[PDB]
């Protein structure tokens, strides 16, 4: 007769969590401003517009 | 003292019998203190 007779349910979603988040953590890229060109931009001046933003 | 005639002879007559051991409690009931044990 223990507490640990009735904790195994919370403690595994617990854990599930857990995993979750170190999971989601490292994973998720960590950039902003997705930016995207044209289909006519002259690789060779499309360079220029990335080193300049 | 003791007058041993008590009004609680309404049951034995047929909705019990007597000498049978009947249980105390009802399976259902024991099954269900057990699982609310966890």
């Amino acid at each position: 007769n223990t507490p640990l007779q009735a904790i195994g349910v919370p403690v595994a979603l617990y854990d599930a969590l857990m995993a979750r988040a170190i999971d989601s953590a490292d994973g998720t890229p960590n950039s902003k401003w997705l930016v995207t060109a044209s289909r006519d931009l002259d690789d060779g001046q499309a360079k220029e517009v990335k080193e300049g933003i | 003292p003791a007058p041993s005639a008590n009004p609680a002879k309404i049951f034995i007559r047929r909705f019990f019998s007597a000498g049978v051991a009947k249980n105390v409690v009802s399976y259902s009931n024991v099954m269900a203190a057990q699982r609310a044990m966890e």
